[PDB]
C-alpha cells in the first residue's frame, strides 16, 4: 500500500502482448472485466519474487481466456 | 486449431459424429465381396448330369 503500483499494472504488466502470449489466451470481448484480473495475477507474482519488479506478461492460460471467463461467470452466480 | 472455444467446441461436435462414418465405412470384407459372391452360387442349377 505505500508503494507506486498504480502505473505499473495499467502500463506494464500485460494481459496479452501480442508475440509472446499465445492467441489461445485472447480475453476477447470479456476483456473490460477480464484484464483487471489477469493484470493483478500479474503483479501478485511479481512482487512474489525477490528480486526487481520486472514486466509480468499472461503467456498462456490452460483452456481458452472466453473458456476462463465463462467458468468465473459459474463462481460469479455464486 | 485457433477459435473461440465455444466454435471451437462446435467443430467437435461435427467432426466425430462423422467419425462414426468410419466405424462403418468401407467395407473391410474385400475378401468377402467374394464371400458375398459365393452366397449366389448355391443355388445354382445342375445343369450336367
Amino acid at each position: 500500500m505505500t508503494l507506486n503500483t498504480g502505473p505499473y499494472i495499467h502500463h506494464h504488466a500485460y494481459d496479452f502482448k501480442p508475440g509472446i502470449t499465445q492467441p489461445s489466451a485472447k480475453s476477447r470481448d470479456k476483456s473490460i472485466w477480464m484484464s483487471p484480473i489477469l493484470k493483478l495475477l500479474c503483479t501478485s507474482y511479481a512482487m512474489t519474487v525477490a528480486g526487481p519488479v520486472r514486466t509480468s506478461i499472461v503467456t498462456e492460460i490452460d483452456g481458452s481466456a472466453a473458456a476462463l471467463s465463462g467458468n468465473l461467470r459459474v463462481w460469479m452466480r455464486d | 486449431l485457433l477459435a473461440t472455444p465455444m466454435i471451437n467446441n462446435a467443430i467437435r461436435s461435427f467432426l466425430t459424429a462423422w467419425d462414426d462414418i468410419r466405424i462403418l465405412s468401407p467395407d473391410v470384407s474385400s475378401k468377402s465381396l467374394s464371400a458375398y459372391l459365393d452366397s449366389a452360387v448355391a443355388n445354382g442349377p445342375e445343369l450336367i448330369i
